């Protein structure tokens, strides 16, 4: 459950070195490749000349030791944004001397500092390193929480440490990293190691580092309080963010020397394992979506395909999305009829969209407990789901279900319906194409006929996630626009992120529909107040529905049904990352379009700025009518 | 243990040699003690010799017979050279800094030590207590030099890869105050005007400051690369020899005008100890394993 | 051992049957998804209307069991190459219909047959259910060796059968295949299920298959003789067959009733276990190419690139080749210095391309073994691998070895050399530049000393392989020309393909060269005779090289030194493939090209037709300087 | 190509230039009393199809010193130009040599060497390299003509040029690689939205031991209007002999000098800037023993991204 690092900077002899630290119960250590005193010329005689092995070798380690146990680090005396040209040119010859031997050497990671406010050119020689060879390895950005200037002693008599509160000051660090990735042109193999100090800063910079790709956290032992018995605990504060990192898989590192002798180094690594078993139970949410976390997938579309028979059966296995929709047609059947008619009114309902049968099923059990009678018609224009349907007929329902071959927009129906019952919903509400579906079946609706469900919203959200920014990213393709990825939503659970602001509702769709002119395209603007300093990268997407009446289903986290893991939010990408301050606001503009053959989102972003609009005409989305 | 760190002249004359090796298979350190300095750094030839498990990155001698070592393991450690002065056993070995200790100096009173590190932090040691008495995160990245009042406990100078040379008086509330160009690396108190102290930067560049009108006196461009040393002489009217690693040694006057230039060394010059015999002898190690005994024309 | 499968027209009962299936032993079912004579209607009214489930339920069997157990059958009435155009018609609906319906229960391959030479519709309904929807699945081809005609009872008075040879004629199911994969542009979804005979036909028509992707074989009961006990047999033609077989790794599958009633029906794959027990043994050349067949991978350049530690090490890991280069430096010694010079002559060795020192090793084992004296020099630009050397030197060798850091054409030498050793030959020999290398070395060599390979010689041999064909194909990659991949070599390890003609030399260098002016440039012809009816596809790469008189090393096959494995022979593909007809020759041209700092082949083919010149002017693949 | 040397030629004010900076050198080199006795090797290093040469007569015959020619020249196809002028007009005074100026070995050495091997910015047609290579054959007291040059860029804004960037995508390629390598444009419907400020800078000849003609420098441009930053405007300047200067630094450019036009740098995104705000560029000179490129950064008021890292996109051959 947590897979740990011992940071060391003197490593006599590695064997020997490796063997206490595996001792230690240590998956890894993270070690100087170079010695860490052992400044080299590249330059000037007779310095550069400097005879002997420049390292140790190779062969000290085994392979497979050097690909799994080992991460490297850069000299502390590598300093290439130094302002004397000289040091400048020699830790770029240095570091590229480093960074190549651990390419060498097959290492899984290599730690970076990011100790100051300028790292252009140690960029530029990380970039440089990333574009030569085949090596492919992670780098990881050691970065703090507080920059040392800010966590200083006040000591010193001509130089005070500020007490006055400067909002966007504590977040330097962020912005530290934030340009050395943008400057990197955001490499996946660029990552964050966050050095964890003393004194936790306030909350808004902690939060700072949310949607960002953090695969290490750093735990010095100079900050583990000493608990009763004399062993190292961590404060409650530095607890819970312990169990932030928990959740995203963090790497944790053991830096310093050894403060609790007496009790031994496995002691500050045996807490952070107690903190793990006793973390605070997860959610059947988080049980079930295990292995989906940012895995972005194609929306689903029903109409346009046909779903094949093992994605009906993930769908099917949600007890409290059925049992829902059992209890809102158990409730319109008492509705309907009153109980003088509870023999002669036989209620006429049509399961538009059948698939396999659990509403069929649900509108079976929602009779038997109304003590209604129901006359059913399953529509389904899936043929191989049609198969399910129709030796479920055979053998169970009998003359009680009608199974319908057919689009709900073409069936000439023989009968008109009391109620019509569907599950033609997504993620984002009307995305699978309920509007055009739900419409097309009206005329064989009772003048006085129930839709179930009768209404749903779509809810938008802005959020940041430099992770998923990067997996959209990731997904361009061959003989298509190299930015259509940008274009077109994903259906995601989404795990690393930060929502900036509450959901608000987006488009909205009431069955049955009565307004002369129907028209299903829609324009829709939101504001969106934001109180944090942030990038923009896209909006979350996530929907509600009224089935009947009190009986509702819901994805909008603030409201989402409990027990309901089926359907995960959708995310709208925008090409370029928007820069977002306190206090600012983001406006996003957003449209259902369609013609006869397709409909299709188009979305831009306003304020702060203006983003290009997108998916312009379906160019790169269209959901298939 | 081919990189010589550190000569020390004792006293009576001998010389206390500080070596690691900082490259091939192991990364460890050695003390060594050479009644006679001619022979060093032959092994053979030595008076006492001690492997310790980590490299020396700096030491002191503390009295005649005592040696405050700065180590990589973040271990300020204390050796001891015993009656007949053929070993040199360790007293005390205290891990309290979390990453290489770079710099040690003997206060005044040869009682107390203060330690810099790479972890930023400055400690005061109480050596006979074997303790920390005080620890100051006061710069903003590594420590790299420490240099400790030739004549007060409470005063020492301090500077860091932050760009700050802070003058220390643990007699205030807050201790430490910045000093009046490149980053501060070496560190040394005139032992005649004991109100002014002399720094060298990165870029070669030795400076000459005034404790009182603290303001920058003089300064010479003195080296081409980082000023690793800079060591004063015996003399009442003394010289200043200055260490680079650009692998030269130079000697200065008062007003640090160059007088002796040596170019014997091959690799970068560590450090420096005058003769308190000869006072015209001036002994310097280097990473080339060199010992060069130089008469400089006083 | 054998993964087996089970092939069936008559299923009563899937979970009977499947559990039948299983006691026997086989991995997998092949069966309807429809009831093979339930013929369907999609045009005609009455019949159109026909109603029920039109098959079984796809709730019959767990996800996983039809992902991993079923394959499904194509129904025997089905013929969209009739000549009646409406069983084209109904056809072409009920294909779609049931690829459709085994795409909705996610089975892992369907059998489709190629039993006529006209299978136009056939493929134009494959490929349009290929370019609709989700897929992952496979189609494997049902192509006999003897076409049904061709082997059909010589019992018709007035349609003899001809007993006249037909060398082309005796071929045409190869041709049925053939056109069918072509006009389904070589979809890797398309595989060949190959149905064995009781009459094997002549050597040449089993050939026709080599180098194509057959993925099952399939043996009817019928062809299994019976032995003295009762048991079934194989003839010892078709026992040869399987043996090939199962080098490739095809599933076996049993098809018909048994027809060994008082031996039970397990039989069938017990023989087929014995044969594969009992095959003739893998050389030590196949145990160490498992999991590298047929896998491209771009062929090392060393000059270019700084190589990792564990390509050194799988380098290094060759007994013989060092061997080789022992003998070959202890015979040499021997001849520059007698006897009686013994202990006042001192030999000169440079090794140049020393890596960690294998070759170091082995000149020092050389000289001790001649009882010569011998003064050493490590010649190393990769300054990775001189860590390794400088280690070495200082533990180990000692004064004896001076290890030199440089690049060989740039390193001024303080003395010249008696012998200089390298290693600098790639698979095709010259490929990894060699000949470049050593002459920059030529100044510092002695006028009378010696090379250390003195001369290496590439070889090519046209080949057939589909397979190959197909896996350079999907090397297409975005940010270059869509073609790239088939105008530069791989180093592959060839299993499924077909030599055509044996190895010719193709370019050969000498060290040192004697002779003015020289140049490493190439131009070469090679005529192949070809004996069979082929496919080709592009041209296998080896070499040979002489390190000292008798002392040589090689991979051309004929020729390949025993045990030396290291090196895979190199792959030059063509970006179309061409047809031989037997008794044709086929031309290939050759070029090795170079400016000062590339160099590159360039390769056509010119007869029995014309391509393209393959990387003009290294547009595509250049090897460093 | 021959009509790319024609229009470069044709330029009265940049080799009218050239011939006063070799006269002034002549006259300060030899004087009267060896106005006969001291004669001058010069060395016309890239001679083109001649007008250097011809500069070099002229400055010859007005400062009445002797001087003996190299006209060292690459391009076997303007070589034939070169060999037909010395046998119809030069004759023995102008040694024509088909060579590349850093493998040539010399017969004597030179007095001054006279090259034109600078582009729109400078050091972007390779001088430095090219001059370096030819230091081993000019005398211990040798003078370069030109003896110093510098680049100078300028922040600007266009959303016209911006566009026509954007419109140079191609296939086969990085789709975004057309804003990742320079363009010589005549600039017209633009805003410069900050003075020129020197980039590179080089010396001829070139003493310091380490030579390194890598490069890194960073720029803080202060902006004083609102405005959209598309990329970096680049011009030259350079000191052909102490006085006699050529520049296409719009503040101090040669009157009459239209041959060579600014260069620009484009950036993948437009950066926002407002007014008072600073834009602050990276750019650095890179090399190998292959090939010579540029990579550059906007670090303030936004970052971007580094623009063509390794000559992913753009690279100058050597
Ligand atoms: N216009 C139309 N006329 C007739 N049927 C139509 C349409 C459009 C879609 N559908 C069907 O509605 C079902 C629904 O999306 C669903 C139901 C159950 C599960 Cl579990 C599930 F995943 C998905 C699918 O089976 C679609 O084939
Ligand atoms: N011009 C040059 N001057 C100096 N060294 C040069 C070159 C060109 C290549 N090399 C080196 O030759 C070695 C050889 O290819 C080799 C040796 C051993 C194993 Cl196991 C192996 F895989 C590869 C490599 O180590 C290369 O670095
Ligand atoms: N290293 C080298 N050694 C020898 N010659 C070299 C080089 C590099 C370039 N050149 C030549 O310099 C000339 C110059 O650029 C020029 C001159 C005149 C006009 Cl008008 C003009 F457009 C351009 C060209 O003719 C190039 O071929």
């Amino acid at each position: 459950r947590v897979s740990s690092g011992r940071d060391l900077n003197c490593v006599p002899e590695i064997a020997d070195t490796l063997g206490a630290v595996a001792k230690q119960g240590f998956d890894f250590l993270c070690m100087p490749v170079f010695h860490p005193r052992f400044k080299r010329e590249f330059i000037q005689e007779p310095a550069k000349n400097r005879p002997g092995p420049q390292t140790r070798s190779d062969l000290l380690l085994s392979g497979r030791d050097w690909n799994t146990l080992i991460v490297g680090k850069l000299s502390p005396w590598i300093r290439p944004d130094s302002k004397v040209e000289k040091i400048r040119r020699n830790s770029e010859a240095a570091m590229l001397q480093e960074l190549n031997f651990g390419a060498y050497l097959g290492l899984p990671a290599f730690l970076l500092p990011l100790n100051q406010e300028d790292n252009t050119n140690l960029a530029r020689v990380l970039t440089n390193h990333i574009h030569t060879g085949h090596h492919s390895s992670m780098f990881w950005m050691r970065v703090p929480l507080v920059a040392p200037e800010d966590l200083r002693d006040d000591i010193i008599e001509n130089a005070p440490t500020t007490h006055t509160e400067e909002y966007s000051g504590e977040e330097k660090t962020w912005m530290w990293w934030h340009n050395f990735r943008t400057l990197c042109d955001y490499s996946k193999r660029i990552a964050v190691a966050l050095e964890i100090g003393a004194d936790l800063p306030s909350n808004h910079v902690i939060d700072r580092w949310l949607g960002e790709p953090i695969k290490a956290a750093i735990l010095p032992t100079s900050i583990f309080l000493t608990n009763k018995k004399g062993f190292p605990v961590l404060s409650k504060m530095h607890q819970r963010l312990i169990f932030r990192l928990l959740k995203l898989e963090v790497q944790f590192i053991i830096t310093g020397t050894n403060h609790h002798s007496e009790k031994e180094f496995c002691s500050y690594l045996q807490y952070l394992e107690y903190l793990s078993q006793n973390r605070p139970p997860p959610n059947a949410y988080e049980l079930f979506a295990k292995g989906y976390e940012d895995y972005l997938q194609s929306p689903l579309q029903p109409l346009m395909d046909n779903l094949e028979s093992q994605t009906y059966e993930v769908f099917e296995k949600d007890p409290i999305k059925y049992s829902q929709y059992q209890q809102a047609i158990y409730k319109c059947l008492l509705d309907r009829v009153p109980e003088e008619e509870k023999d002669t009114n036989v209620q006429v309902l049509m399961v538009l969209g059948a698939g396999r049968g659990p509403l069929v099923n649900a509108s079976l059990r929602a009779a038997k407990q109304a003590d209604r009678r129901i006359k059913l018609y399953a529509v389904e224009k899936n043929p191989n789901a049609v198969v399910t349907l129709e030796n479920w007929q055979f053998e169970e329902w009998g003359s009680q279900v009608t199974v319908v071959s057919s689009d709900t927009r073409e069936w000439v129906a023989p009968e008109k319906a009391d109620i019509i019952v569907s599950e033609l919903l997504g993620s984002f509400a009307d995305n699978e194409l309920s509007p055009e579906c739900l419409d097309g079946a009206q005329h064989f609706l009772k003048d006085d006929g129930v839709s179930i469900p009768g209404e749903y919203t779509s809810f938008l959200a802005p959020i940041s996630s430099s992770k998923l920014y990067n997996e959209v990213r990731a997904c361009r393709e061959k003989d298509r626009d190299p930015e259509a990825q940008f274009e077109m939503p994903y259906v995601v659970r989404l795990h690393n992120f930060h929502q900036l602001s509450a959901p608000q509702p987006c488009f909205t769709f009431s069955h049955p529909n009565r307004d002369p002119m129907i028209d299903n395209n829609r324009y829709c603007t939101l504001e969106f107040p934001v109180e944090v300093n942030t990038v923009l990268h896209g909006f979350a997407g996530y929907f509600e529905t009224v089935l009947y009446q009190d009986i509702t289903l819901s994805i909008r986290p603030e409201t989402h049904s409990p027990g309901m893991f089926s359907w995960f939010p959708i995310l709208f990408p925008i090409k370029q990352p928007i820069t977002v301050r306190e206090g600012q606001t983001i406006c996003v503009r957003f449209w259902r379009c369609s013609n006869s053959k397709k409909v299709w989102y188009e979305w831009a972003v306003t304020a702060p700025v203006c983003s290009a609009i997108h998916n312009p005409t379906g160019r790169s989305y269209t959901i298939g009518l | 243990e081919r990189q010589l760190e550190a000569a020390r002249y004792r006293s009576d004359g001998a010389l206390l040699l500080g070596a690691s090796s900082l490259s091939g298979r192991c990364w460890a350190g050695s003390l060594w003690l050479f009644k006679d300095p001619c022979a060093a750094p032959n092994e053979g030839f030595c008076s006492a010799g001690v492997q310790t498990e980590a490299g020396v990155a700096d030491l002191t001698w503390v009295g005649e017979r005592g040696i405050l070592v700065a180590s990589d393991s973040g271990a300020v450690e204390l050796w001891e050279l015993d009656e007949n002065e053929t070993l040199i056993v360790s007293k005390f070995c205290k891990y309290e800094h979390d990453d290489i200790v770079s710099t040690v100096s003997v206060l005044s009173s040869g009682t107390q030590a203060v330690s810099g590190s790479k972890d930023i932090c400055i400690k005061v040691w109480d050596l006979a207590q074997q303790v920390v008495l005080s620890s100051y995160r006061a710069h903003a990245a590594q420590v790299t030099c420490v240099a400790a009042s030739p004549h007060k406990d409470s005063v020492f100078l301090s500077c860091s890869e932050d760009n700050r040379i802070l003058l220390w008086d643990t007699r205030c509330p807050k201790p430490a105050s910045q000093i009046g160009g490149y980053l501060p690396t070496s560190l040394a108190w005139h032992p005649q005007q004991s109100e002014v102290f002399v720094f060298g930067d990165e870029n070669g560049t030795v400076s000459l400051v005034d404790t009182k009108s603290t303001s920058c006196v003089l300064s010479s461009a003195v080296h081409s690369q980082c000023v690793t040393g800079l060591v004063f002489s015996p003399h009442s009217v003394p010289f200043l020899a200055s260490l680079s690693e650009d692998c030269s040694l130079a000697v200065l006057d008062s007003s640090l005008s160059e007088l002796f230039r040596s170019q014997a060394h091959r690799d970068f010059v560590r450090d420096a100890t005058w003769s308190p015999l000869n006072h015209s002898l001036l002994t310097t190690v280097g990473w080339d394993h060199q010992v060069v005994h130089h008469v400089v024309p006083t």
